[PDB]
């Protein structure tokens, strides 16, 4: 909570705090030498603004509003046709995902070891930074592919519905916060494990069932990779109800 | 359950965006954008995977029922990661959202009946003076109960 | 099987997971607490300051 006192009803007066800056000085604020926890070691109205903006609950919620509006920026410039230069959201994107890219350069930067490489595998030891990288690459190759002619365009915005995937999957992050969403989203990635050995099993069995049913149905056929195809396709919609 | 919507409204979402913005590349802004990021995903969750449209053939000529030659119009670019985010959207929902919601369901249901139990028997003194202070007369009839 | 190895492993994994959220509290908090006041989209100007 920072230098506040509040702990009632949190979350949304931050939030309105943030949306109305003149609904920052109807709050109660935390006393000068109550709990000062400190890195190193009209004046009032300041002094709240400064206490309030540093705090990291408005921070993270701050953080949090700009991603969400980023994103729906996103799903506006996917969803609607773009023209051969992009329009003012998609230079907003671009501009979230290219300062975004300045900010993982610099936590890289300022981080506990001496030498580059140190900070560099201290960095990717989280998978999160990992998958950030990638994409923020990704984006990179899909906005140049995008900014020249026909058919690199259609390719570019291919690559930002892929990144688009990436994004909802990051909204994650931002849930990790909860008290209850959290421990159910880690929850998630411990049972990842299990579904991939079920994976395995259905694999092998569906690809069984597939192989026996192309190679009994369709007796003369020529080398194709659409027999692979026709391996995977039918027996896995038997799964979900398709039969 | 309403923690398991948020999470399924995400996956849903990123997948009938992803669906839309792929299949659809020229269109206006309208608000049927919107309704087909719902629409589709959502079904596919209760069996019903829309199999005519998983990957229609296109960019090809196929005859007709009347034997005619038809032109299909051509391939839409990226087409083909329709079905594999289609195949990892509803192995993640329908394998995991479900079954994970199952567990929560099973893993707190003594806690949930023993206390539930308790509070309707706690609750019975609410209904009983409840009943007992309302009037003989039905609601069809209680205007005579209620001049009297 | 899928749902009976979800369901018997649930409890482990729910006690792991909260007390792993816990312990990560404190990560997320020192990371907010280091990073700029100025949003993403905005970060160009503490980022010149
Ligand atoms: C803080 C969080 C929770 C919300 C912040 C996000 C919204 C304030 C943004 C995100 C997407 C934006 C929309 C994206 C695209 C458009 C189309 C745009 O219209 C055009 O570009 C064509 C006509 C014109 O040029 O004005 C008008 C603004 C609008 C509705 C935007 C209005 C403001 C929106 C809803
Ligand atoms: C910080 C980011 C991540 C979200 C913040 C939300 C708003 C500050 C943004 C989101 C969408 C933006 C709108 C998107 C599109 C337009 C249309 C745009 O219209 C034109 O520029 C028409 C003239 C021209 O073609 O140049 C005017 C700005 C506006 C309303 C934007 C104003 C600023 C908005 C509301
Ligand atoms: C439209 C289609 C392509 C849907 C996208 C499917 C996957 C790309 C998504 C769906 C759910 C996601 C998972 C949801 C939850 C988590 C937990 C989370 O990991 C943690 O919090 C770390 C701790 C831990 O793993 O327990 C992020 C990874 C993971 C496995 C995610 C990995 C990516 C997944 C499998
Ligand atoms: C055991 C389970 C959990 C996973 C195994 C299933 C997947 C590995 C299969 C099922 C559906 C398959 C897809 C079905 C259709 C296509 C389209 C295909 O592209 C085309 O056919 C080109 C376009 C056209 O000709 O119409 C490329 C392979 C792909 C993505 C397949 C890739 C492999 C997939 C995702
Ligand atoms: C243990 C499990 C994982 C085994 C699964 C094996 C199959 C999925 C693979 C193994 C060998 C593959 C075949 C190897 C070679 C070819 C020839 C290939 O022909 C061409 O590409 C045309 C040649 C040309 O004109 O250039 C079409 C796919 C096909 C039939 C492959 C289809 C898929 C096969 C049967
Ligand atoms: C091991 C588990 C955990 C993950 C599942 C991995 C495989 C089952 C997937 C991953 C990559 C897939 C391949 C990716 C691309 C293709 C090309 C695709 O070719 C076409 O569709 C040709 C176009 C046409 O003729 O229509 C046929 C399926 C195949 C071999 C896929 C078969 C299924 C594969 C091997
Ligand atoms: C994550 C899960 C648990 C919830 C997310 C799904 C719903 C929020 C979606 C799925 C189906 C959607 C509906 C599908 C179709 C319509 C009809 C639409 O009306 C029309 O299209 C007008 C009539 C016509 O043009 O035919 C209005 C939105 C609505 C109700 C949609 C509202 C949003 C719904 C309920
Ligand atoms: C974090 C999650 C919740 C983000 C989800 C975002 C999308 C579901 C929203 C955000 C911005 C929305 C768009 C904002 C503005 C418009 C323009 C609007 O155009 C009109 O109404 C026509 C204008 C006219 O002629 O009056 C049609 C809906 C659309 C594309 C909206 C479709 C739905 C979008 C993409
Ligand atoms: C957050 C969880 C717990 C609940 C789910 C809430 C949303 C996912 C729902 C609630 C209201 C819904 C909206 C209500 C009305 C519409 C208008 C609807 O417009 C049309 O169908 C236009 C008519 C046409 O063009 O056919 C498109 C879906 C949309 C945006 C719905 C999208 C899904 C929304 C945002």
């Amino acid at each position: 909570m920072g230098r506040l006192r509040m702990r009632k009803n949190s979350g949304l007066k931050v939030i309105l705090g943030i949306l109305l800056p003149p609904s920052i000085l109807s709050l109660e604020f935390k006393n000068k030498d109550d709990m000062p926890y400190m890195t190193q070691a009209l004046i009032p109205l300041g002094r709240k603004i400064y206490e309030f903006y540093n705090a990291p609950i408005v921070k993270f919620w701050f953080y949090t509003l700009a991603y969400i509006g980023y994103l729906m920026l996103f799903n506006y410039i996917v969803l609607v046709k773009m023209e051969r230069w992009p329009s003012t959201q998609e230079w907003i994107v671009i501009s979230y995902i290219f300062t975004l890219g300045i900010e993982k350069m610099r936590e890289i930067l300022m981080s506990e070891p001496g030498k580059l490489l140190q900070k560099v595998k201290v960095w990717l030891q989280e998978y999160w930074n990992v998958t950030d990288l990638i994409a923020i690459l990704l984006f990179s190759v899909g906005m140049i592919l995008r900014l020249q002619d026909q058919p690199f365009r259609s390719d570019g915005r291919v690559i930002y519905c892929v990144n688009i995937i990436y994004w909802y999957i990051r909204l994650l992050d931002i849930f990790g916060v909860n008290k209850y969403l959290g421990p159910y989203v880690m929850m998630i990635g411990k049972m990842m494990i299990d579904m991939m050995y079920f994976v395995i099993i259905m694999l092998v069995v569906l690809m069984s069932f597939g192989v026996a049913r192309q190679a009994i149905l369709f007796p003369n056929e020529e080398p194709s990779w659409k027999l692979a195809k026709n391996i995977f396709y039918m027996p896995y919609w038997m799964i979900y109800g398709e039969v | 359950m309403m923690y398991f919507v948020i999470i399924m409204l995400v996956v849903l979402m990123s997948f009938g965006v992803a669906r839309q913005a792929i299949l659809f590349p020229n269109e206006e802004p309208s608000w049927k954008l919107a309704k087909n990021i719902f629409y589709m995903p959502y079904w596919m969750i209760y069996g019903e995977v829309f199999a005519d449209q998983i990957d229609p053939p296109c960019g090809q000529n196929e005859t007709r029922e009347d034997g005619k030659i038809i032109q299909l119009p051509p391939c839409k670019t990226g087409a083909w990661i329709v079905p594999a985010i289609m195949a990892c959207y509803l192995l993640v929902a329908n394998i995991l959202l479900v079954n994970l919601l199952i567990a929560v369901f099973n893993n707190t249901f003594f806690e949930v009946k023993s206390i539930s139990n308790q509070v309707w028997k706690f609750q019975r003194y609410q209904l009983i003076m409840t009943f007992h202070e309302r009037p003989v007369l039905p609601p069809p009839l209680i205007i005579f109960s209620h001049m009297t």
